[PDB]
């Protein structure tokens, strides 16, 4: 994934050897992995940052609450397309290029195939850009 | 034969002079030296000393064990070394050495057809580091074992890595808590004492200090405390109870902080 | 203190003649034959290195002039005046002799003129907090209940540096005198921000 | 007779195997009375020979998951000077044996399981057939919960109460507030005192330094209420900014920030343990 | 203050002792001294005690003198014999602990006021 | 837990006439002759005394019964159960026997009643927070994969003492619970005060 | 011989060990040895640090009873040496004492030298560390009578801090 990976040992068998951790960057295999995560970070926090807004709406204008998340999801959608726009650089690295084969590369799969995380994000990222923009047009709306 | 062994191994053994090394009026005789280090368990700062356990060989040649007839190597019980000669190899910035003994005494030795002889042991030895803390915790240490032989000058005894640069092995799985070895490096040269000239062997290592532990211990408080003593700034100076507070607390606080940082 | 100590005394019956002069000896000969059994006066507990073997050398000459070297680790009484403390200084004994023979029996000398007699490698300090000024080599006598014995004493004159405690005790001192000084400055209205200084520095000063 | 059924005194007559713990620090047999050893020996030539040890061995821990941390430590030994060519190793049928686990001296961990492993081993004397047995421990969190969790959630808690203070209480806010991290940066620096000086950030470091980040959120939100209240004083046919943005009346409704941050931390704190929690016990 | 009264007699034709007791500082952990004053001479170390009952002589009064040290009362006794005429000086006792010294009168803080001796032929 | 451990038993090979009735041999002879090789079960690290001779002896009676006896530093584990701390009381065992030979070859016994075989010194007691309330001695067999072996327990009965927790722990609380109640009494409009009092009582509480 | 209340003890073996044999035309054997050992010492602290301590060394033969064996004093009441020279930093040795008896034991009786010390304990270090601040934080706690009555916030601060550092000066003492 972004920071975790687990590889296999290659003996007829399972021993699928899961090092990596967000919190030691040391352990993640590249830069550019690094910064797929921190920009998928940023956006889990910007979105945690409304689900927090969503109580401002007892007191503060609904329009105002409104256009807050319309813009902060709008931000998180940013940050998600900036990470998953940035993370095939990283493939490139020794433990990728191991793990996959010599085909792989920038941008370039190789043999390795995509799983459901991926393409989950990309739901993710086309799903936050509709909701802002939902959110976008009902802040405008509260108005009338 | 275990027989043919067993006579073998008592004539090898039979009017053997261990007090004589293996050409007393011949040539120096050469030993070679390889080091497997197992860990460091401890590189402390109070003490000025690091702990190192290791697999320590050493590698002669002597006449007298010379046999023939038994394509083998003799790799005998452990308690012949008290009957053979063996170099007189110490660890001179040692502090508190010893020879691990579970099951029995961690030794190896082990006779060869023309008289080669190897003599392992299992070492663990804490050691005198003694460390430049100026630039602490941004420096880097070199930390030193001293291998030397006692009672034999270059006349008697010579000393060698055996392997060259591939002498030591093991120091790319260390794993240090607190450090991280950047390099190793083997030197051998001669010493020169009031009671003659001594070959010398020096196994260095370079460390550099991470730094993660004191960014999150002491750099990330102490700057969101000084960024915090500003609020009083923007506190009206007509509350002066507030702004007293902030700031005696502030230089309390990193009074503190320095104080029980620095007592390790 | 970590010392290669030697010794050396004549022994007429180990004279021989032979091929070499010097024979350089296991030191497994050296339990074989009479040594001397010098023990430190104000040792508590010194080591006697024994790894990969006992690190000792013995060296009979032709001659039978013996020569008896073995490298130790002593910690030893160093009795200290702490009035000037951390301005003071100290002069640390070192103190041995033989433990079972009076003077009749055994006498010490040193090898060659007591100043030259006893040196300290240049890069043998593991010091932190003290600079080794010098040494300085004497002998002397006491009486014990058993007899009379001979006593050969260093005395290593050690003088504490003080930028630790400086930065310890009085640059913490200081800068907290001066935090309560500052309080005059305000008005005399302020009684609850000047009560904070006034406590304030009196508990840190406290702790 | 069958057997001969002797004591330590033949132990060293007859040869024994050299065995060692390969990652032992400190090892030693037991010699009161006399020592812990037993050797019995039967008339077909089959030597069996048992002692007590005690084994203080390495087990180099991966804390970044403490204190949900799981380990699998290692005990290997095997034979110092004979390679594989002249002994083998070989685990019986009851390999490792555990007796009740209820009198054993694990405080901190809880003893999950055990497995058994031979491996060769390339060495430059030779190659050794060492034998390896693995102990799970998976750490207990109650002494932790109780230590740091409780008393960093209490003093969040307690930077809270701040908000419902009078905003006219400037010294009492700003003392509540400070010494809130006071109390946060001490709980910061004792929480760290039983662990190795590692270098990345641990799940208890992780919450230490967010619930340090929302005690410093409270302080400077007030000081900017504070400020603000006393010391300072596009289809539907609009302009992208007026579609967008808020360049309306908003800043002015400061006043009411108290009021928001009453709902809104105790939100956010909420969320946060939600998602940290989960994070580390279910999906990690 | 700080005072070492000297004791003992100021003429002999022979042996002789002279005391020292000290008063307002236990010196059972320093080192008691004595040293000698002759007419237009510098001052000359004759003999220490230390802490641990070892004594230390000076070579031209070896084999003569003999120091002794009773901790109880605190003081340090000096036995005089075989004097010679050009032993007749002012005898000083001090006290103090050995920093650069045990021999050198730059070393003790303490020291008495002086009792002397002459020797008659 | 220091003590002087005696084992008696017979040994026929031993049987001799002499002038003396019993022979109160040297220590030495012990290695010498077959000893019964008691080990502590639940021991950790014990240690033998060895100052200024081994601290043992033997003593060999002319019927053939031996009596020897040896002198320990046991230091023996209890698992502790730390639930009603400091209100807890435990029952630290102490168990031993011999190692390499099954009942068939060795069996234990007390010599005077169970009750009686363990004698604890009067003025002997170490304890600095537990009171010896008593022991409880007993015997029994334990099964293993090298066969049966005959088990001779031992369990002090210790109660803690609450004398330092109340003075240390338990008082400040309540002086700190007393000192946060005493808010109450200040009038509504001292807000600052007020705050200190919850403040500081919460971190004392903390602390 | 050995000590009835020694915890660990050792002989000093640098350069060898530190032991004398010693025969005389007579038949007499001298017999020393240079012994560092930690003696147990049961220390009733009720008083401290005004307290009087008594520690005492228990020399006693563990396998001649005095049938065999009979211990005494050599030169009586100064055969124990060197104890005038001893200055400790926190103890002064008011008086030390010999005593020679015997014990009785299940096996026997046996012979024993006791040789006690009375220490008495120095109070310079405790009047520096623990009571001077004591009476000084007293005399700042009454500062808050001098303060007038609606002043809340001085004197809550001044009560409160000096509670605060009778606390922190109380856990420091106990810590050790
Ligand atoms: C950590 O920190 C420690 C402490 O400083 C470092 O320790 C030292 O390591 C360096 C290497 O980096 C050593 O430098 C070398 O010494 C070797 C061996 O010296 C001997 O070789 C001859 C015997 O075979 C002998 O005749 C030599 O004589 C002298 O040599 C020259 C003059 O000829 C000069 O250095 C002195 O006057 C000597 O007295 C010598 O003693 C040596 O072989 C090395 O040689 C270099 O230079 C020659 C050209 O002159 C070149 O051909 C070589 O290829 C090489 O480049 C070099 O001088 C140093 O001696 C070590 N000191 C100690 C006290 O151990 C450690 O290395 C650091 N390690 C890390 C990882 O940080
Ligand atoms: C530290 O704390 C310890 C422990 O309390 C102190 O040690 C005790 O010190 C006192 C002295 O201060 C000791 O008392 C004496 O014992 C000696 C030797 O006696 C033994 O031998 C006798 C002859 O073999 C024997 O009779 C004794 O037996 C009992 O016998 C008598 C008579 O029958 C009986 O009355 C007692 O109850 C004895 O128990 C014993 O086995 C003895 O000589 C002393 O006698 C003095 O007093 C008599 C007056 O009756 C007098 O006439 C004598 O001249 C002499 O002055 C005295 O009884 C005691 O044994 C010590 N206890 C231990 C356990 O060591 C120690 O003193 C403290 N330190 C300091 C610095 O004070
Ligand atoms: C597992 C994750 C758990 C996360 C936890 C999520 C919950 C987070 C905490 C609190 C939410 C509080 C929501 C309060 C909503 C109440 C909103 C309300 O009060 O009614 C009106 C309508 O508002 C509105 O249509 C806005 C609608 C509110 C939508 C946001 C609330 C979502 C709650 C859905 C929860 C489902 C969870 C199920 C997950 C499986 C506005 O008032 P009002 O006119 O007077 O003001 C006008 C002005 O002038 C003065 O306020
Ligand atoms: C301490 C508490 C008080 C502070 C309060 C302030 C709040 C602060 C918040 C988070 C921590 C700050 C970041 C600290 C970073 C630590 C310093 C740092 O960056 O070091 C680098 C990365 O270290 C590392 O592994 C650490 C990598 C992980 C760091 C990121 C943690 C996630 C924080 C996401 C923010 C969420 C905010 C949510 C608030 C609502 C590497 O150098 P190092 O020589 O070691 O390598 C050598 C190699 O050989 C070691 O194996
Ligand atoms: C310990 O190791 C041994 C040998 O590797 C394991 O032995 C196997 O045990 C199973 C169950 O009894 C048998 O069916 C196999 O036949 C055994 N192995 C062989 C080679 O015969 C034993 O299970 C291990 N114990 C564990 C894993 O705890
Ligand atoms: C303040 C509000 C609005 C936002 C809070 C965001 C919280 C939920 C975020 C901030 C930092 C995050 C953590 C950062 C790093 C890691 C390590 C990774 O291996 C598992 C997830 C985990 C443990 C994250 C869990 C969620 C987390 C705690
Ligand atoms: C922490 C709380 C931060 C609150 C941020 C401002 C919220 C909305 C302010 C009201 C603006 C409006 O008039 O709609
Ligand atoms: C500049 C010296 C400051 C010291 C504060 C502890
Ligand atoms: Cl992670
Ligand atoms: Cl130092
Ligand atoms: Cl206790």
């Amino acid at each position: 994934g972004l920071f975790h990976y687990c590889v296999g040992s290659g003996l007829a068998g399972r021993e699928l050897t899961c090092r990596g951790s967000f919190t030691d960057f040391s352990t993640i295999p590249s830069s550019a992995f690094k910064a797929a995560a921190f920009f998928v970070l940023l956006s889990m926090v910007l979105i945690l940052g409304c689900i927090t807004c969503f109580s401002l709406f007892f007191f503060c204008n609904t329009a105002t609450v409104y256009k807050i998340c319309a813009w902060m999801q709008l931000l998180a959608a940013l940050c998600l397309v900036l990470g998953c726009m940035i993370f095939p650089d990283g493939w490139d690295a020794e433990t990728i290029r191991d793990m996959c084969g010599a085909k792989t590369g920038k941008y370039s799969l190789g043999d390795c195939s995509v799983r459901w995380a991926y393409i989950l994000a990309i739901i993710g990222i086309l799903n936050a850009l509709i909701l802002s923009f939902l959110a976008f047009v009902l802040g405008n709306r509260q108005t009338d | 034969n275990m027989s043919f062994v067993k006579e073998t191994v008592d004539k090898l053994l039979k009017g053997y002079d261990i007090r004589l090394r293996p050409d007393f009026g011949g040539p120096p005789v050469c030993v070679g030296m390889n080091i497997d280090i197992a860990s460091i368990d401890m590189v402390s700062e109070v003490n000025m000393d690091y702990t190192l356990t290791m697999y320590f060989q050493q590698y002669w040649r002597d006449k007298r064990l010379a046999y023939s007839g038994i394509p083998l190597n003799l790799t005998l019980d452990n308690r012949v070394a008290d009957q053979l000669w063996v170099p007189d190899t110490y660890f001179l910035n040692d502090k508190k050495s010893f020879v691990h003994g579970v099951t029995v005494k961690n030794r190896m030795i082990r006779l060869h057809p023309d008289g080669t002889v190897l003599y392992g042991l299992r070492i663990t030895t804490t050691a005198a580091c003694m460390m430049d803390l100026r630039r602490y915790p941004l420096d880097e240490q070199n930390c030193t074992l001293e291998i030397e032989s006692y009672g034999y000058t270059t006349d008697d005894i010579e000393f060698y890595w055996r392997g060259g640069d591939k002498a030591v092995t093991g120091v790319e799985r260390i794993e240090l808590p607190q450090f991280s070895i950047v390099e190793h490096r083997l030197v051998s040269r001669n010493v020169v004492f009031a009671t003659g000239a001594y070959p010398r062997l020096s196994l260095s290592f370079r460390l550099k200090r991470n730094i993660g532990y004191f960014i999150l211990q002491t750099y990330m408080p102490s700057i969101l405390i000084t960024i915090l003593s500003w609020v009083s700034f923007w506190i009206n100076y007509d509350a002066s109870a507030a702004r007293v507070a902030l700031g005696i607390t502030t230089v309390l606080t990193m009074t503190t902080i320095n104080t029980h940082l620095r007592e390790t | 203190i970590d010392v290669f100590f030697r010794q050396s005394w004549k022994d007429e019956r180990l004279k021989f003649k032979g091929p070499m002069t010097v024979l350089r000896l296991n030191n497994l000969m050296a339990s074989k034959i009479w040594t001397p059994d010098t023990f430190f006066h104000n040792g508590k507990k010194s080591v006697a290195h024994n790894m990969t073997m006992p690190n000792k050398l013995l060296r009979i000459t032709e001659d039978g002039t013996l020569l008896y070297t073995m490298r130790l680790t002593v910690r030893a009484e160093c009795p200290m005046h702490l009035e000037d403390f951390p301005m003071d200084a100290h002069a640390c004994p070192l103190k041995f002799g033989s433990y079972a023979y009076t003077r009749a029996e055994v006498v010490y000398e040193w090898t060659r003129e007591p100043a030259r007699s006893v040196v300290v490698a240049e890069d043998g300090s593991r010091l932190n907090q003290y600079d080794l000024l010098g040494q300085t080599v004497d002998s002397g006598i006491v009486q014990s209940s058993t007899g009379e014995y001979v006593v050969m004493t260093t005395h290593f004159h050690l003088k504490r540096k003080i930028g630790y405690f400086v930065i310890q005790t009085y640059l913490p001192c200081i800068m907290t005198v001066i935090l309560s000084q500052v309080s005059f400055w305000l008005n005399r209205e302020s009684v609850p921000a000047r009560t904070v200084f006034g406590v304030t520095t009196v508990l840190t000063m406290t702790t | 007779i069958k057997v001969l059924r002797l004591n330590s005194n033949m132990v060293g007559k007859i040869w024994i195997p050299d065995t060692f713990f390969r990652n032992s620090k400190k090892a030693d047999a037991h010699w009161i009375t006399t020592p812990n050893r037993m050797l019995r020996i039967w008339n077909d030539g089959r030597v069996l020979y048992t002692l007590r040890l005690t084994i203080d061995a390495e087990c180099q821990l991966q804390l970044h998951n403490f204190p949900m941390d799981e380990h699998s430590c290692p005990l290997e030994f095997s034979s110092y000077g004979y390679p594989r060519e002249e002994i083998v190793y070989q685990w019986k049928r009851s390999s490792v044996e555990v007796g009740d686990t209820r009198s054993w001296r694990l405080y901190q961990f809880s003893f999950v399981g055990l497995r058994n492993t031979t491996e060769v081993v390339k060495t430059t004397s030779g190659d050794y057939v060492v034998m390896s047995v693995y102990f799970d421990l998976s750490r207990r969190m109650g002494y932790f919960t109780i230590q740091t969790y409780i008393p960093c959630t209490l003093i969040v808690v307690l930077s809270w109460v701040s908000f419902w203070i009078n905003k006219d209480a400037v010294p009492a806010r700003t003392s509540l507030g400070i010494t809130t991290v006071l109390t946060m940066t001490t709980l910061s620096t004792i929480a760290r005192k039983s662990l190795p000086k590692v270098s990345y950030v641990t799940a208890m470091d992780l919450f230490v330094s967010v619930c340090f980040i929302f005690v410093f959120s409270a302080l400077v939100e007030y000081g900017t209420l504070h400020y603000f209240v006393s010391n300072r004083k596009c289809l539907d046919g609009k302009d992208c900014a007026s579609f967008f943005c808020c360049f309306e009346d908003c800043h002015i409704r400061i006043a009411k920030m108290d009021s928001y941050a009453r709902i809104f931390f105790p939100t956010a704190f909420c969320l946060f343990n939600l998602v940290y929690w989960v994070s580390y016990l279910y999906l990690g | 203050q700080v005072q070492l009264q000297e004791s003992g007699g100021g003429l002999v034709q022979g042996s002789l002792r002279v005391s020292c007791a000290a008063s307002g500082r236990t010196f059972t952990t320093y080192i008691m001294a004595w040293f000698r004053q002759a007419p237009g001479k510098e001052r000359e170390f004759l003999a220490a005690m230390d802490q641990g009952r070892i004594q230390y002589y000076g070579d031209s009064v070896r084999g003569r003198f003999t120091i002794s040290r009773d901790y109880a009362k605190n003081s340090v006794d000096l036995q005089l014999d075989g004097l010679r005429p050009e032993d007749t000086a002012v005898y000083y006792c001090a006290a103090g602990a050995g920093f650069w010294g045990l021999r050198t009168a730059s070393s003790y803080h303490y020291w008495g006021q002086g009792t002397q001796v002459t020797v008659s032929s």
